[PDB]
């Protein structure tokens, strides 16, 4: 579970990198699609699922929007992301094993763009935060 | 495994522009901070951690030089870490991710998705050889 | 991989006393109930689930017959489930556990730790071949 | 998270199998030791770490005692197993990846002994319960 130190770290980091959220989302989705090809099937209904495509750039905004929501609902991720969990489990039917994949790509992207700010201390807290986000999204699966 | 000429070039390029004394220590340090339970086998300023960090990259170097025999190149180390050191296998994957994140910070935008892919495949191959 | 004569005998014994029409359906049914997200690819009384359940054991049978070539014996199926069916690889491990739990219930005390070990190694080998 | 249906299922199942907890613990530890050899190192200080040994039988009682505690503290596993988490993380320094291993052996053992009662419905609830137990034990690691 996230400690107050963890919540402060995530809010402080988000405060710094949030401005580039559109770029982070686009880059993170691009990588997941290229590095982990099995995820492609979920976006097969899009005409262009290549890096930097208009569909991916657009979705990257929505994904980072979910992360920003998680940061604001940091004190209770289960309740905060309930609708997203229901959506991924029932409407989208996204295999829950993929959440950990995207989380990793998000960390890589943040690392490539904010090397100075993405310290190991910001990393442990963000990693715990993303695990909580993944756990919250998995809530409605069973 | 099946390597493409492109993968061989990328991996070769990554290693030739990688400063082991910089990447090794940073990757291991990060791992001990992000996954604290690996601290038991031994943070930023600890020379011993730095030393082993360098050794890890040098160990990867060996596999980069003979990419076709990755499995047999790690027999001595697989047994050392396993039988002697008793490192839980799951920890190889944790370090691998930290190495990836540290390299990403150094390379910045040059660490493209394609570069990440080749590198992750390379590390996946090494990790398997270590848990072999 | 490296199989011992004992492992070959155990695995051979397990398969010769296993009723595929009983184990197959039960293992798949359990998997769809315990890990509901695998229901998407298709609970107790569904003939289609029962059918594929039987096919899984028959697929294992093939690997039991040629334990030395486990990797190459699943090329056709690895591609089917992957490229055509789009089954996420993590699900192979989920089914494997259900097969183990169902077999354990049938064998009772005869499902010793040693028997479990050989069987899990066998399934681990098949799972890898499927994600290959 | 566990639903009321999940809590009822675990309490009902525990009500039925609890009587054989000593046997379940001994069998589950035996299997983990034999099937997953890397776990042996944690019990190296015992003279006899072979199946059915006096040390393993004894410990199997303590492990099942922890499970019974978890069942009684089912409404809040984090608070209920805090001391055990601290113990495994700091005093024992048990790698958290092993919790999922023991959980699997527990399921196998229960299946070999109570095939009639260990239905798939009891299985999903117990599996969710054991994941919560593992998650609670991992609480103090970082
Ligand atoms: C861990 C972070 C995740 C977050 C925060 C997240 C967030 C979201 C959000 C906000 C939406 C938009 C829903 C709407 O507009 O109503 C969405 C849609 C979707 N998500 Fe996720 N998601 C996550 C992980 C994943 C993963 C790992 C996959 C699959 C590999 C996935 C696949 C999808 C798909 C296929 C859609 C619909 C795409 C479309 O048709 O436009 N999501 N997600
Ligand atoms: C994934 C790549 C890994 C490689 C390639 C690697 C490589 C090495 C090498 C070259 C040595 C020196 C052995 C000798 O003296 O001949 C060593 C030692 C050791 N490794 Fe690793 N290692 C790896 C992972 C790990 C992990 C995950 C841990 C756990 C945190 C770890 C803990 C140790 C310890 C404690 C020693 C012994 C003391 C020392 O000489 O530093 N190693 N490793
Ligand atoms: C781990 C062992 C597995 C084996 C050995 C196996 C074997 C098979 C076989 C023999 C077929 C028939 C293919 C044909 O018609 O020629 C098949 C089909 C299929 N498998 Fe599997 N399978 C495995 C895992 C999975 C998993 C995890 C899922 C996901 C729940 C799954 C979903 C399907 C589906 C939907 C079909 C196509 C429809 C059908 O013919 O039943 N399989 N599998
Ligand atoms: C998931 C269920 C787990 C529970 C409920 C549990 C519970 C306990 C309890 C109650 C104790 C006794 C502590 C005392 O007497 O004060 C204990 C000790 C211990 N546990 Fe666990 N444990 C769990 C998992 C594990 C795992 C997976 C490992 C390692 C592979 C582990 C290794 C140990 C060790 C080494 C001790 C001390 C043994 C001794 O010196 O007697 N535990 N555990």
């Amino acid at each position: 579970s996230l400690s107050d130190k963890d919540k402060a770290a995530v809010r402080a980091l988000w405060s710094k990198i949030g401005k580039s959220s559109d770029a982070i989302g686009n880059d993170a989705l691009s990588r997941m699609i290229v590095v982990y090809p099995q995820t492609k099937i979920y976006f097969s209904h899009w005409p262009d699922v290549t890096p930097g495509s208009p569909n991916i750039k657009a979705h990257g905004k929505k994904v980072m929007g979910g992360i920003a929501l998680a940061v604001s609902k940091i004190d209770d991720l289960k309740t905060g992301l309930m609708e997203l969990s229901e959506q991924h489990a029932y409407k989208l039917r996204v295999d829950p094993s993929n959440f950990k994949i995207l989380n990793h790509c998000i960390l890589v992207v943040i690392s490539t763009m904010f090397p100075k700010e993405f310290t190991p201390e910001a990393h442990v807290s963000l990693d715990k935060f993303l695990s909580g986000v993944a756990l919250a999204l998995a809530e409605r699966y069973r | 495994v099946e390597w493409t000429d492109k993968e061989r070039s990328i991996i070769s390029d990554i290693f030739s522009h990688m400063d082991y004394d910089d990447i090794g220590p940073k990757a291991l340090s990060r791992c001990l901070v992000v996954y604290p339970w690996t601290q038991r086998y031994f943070i930023m300023s600890n020379a011993n951690v730095a030393a082993h960090g360098i050794k890890v990259l040098h160990g990867l170097d060996r596999g980069m030089k003979n990419m076709d025999n990755i499995a047999d190149a790690y027999t001595d180390l697989s047994t050392l870490h396993s039988e002697k050191l008793h490192v839980d296998p799951d920890n190889f994957k944790l370090l691998s991710d930290c190495i990836t994140i540290v390299l990403a910070a150094k390379m910045g935008h040059a660490f493209t998705a394609e570069t990440q892919g080749a590198f992750q495949k390379f590390l996946a191959a090494v990790v398997s050889a270590l848990g072999k």
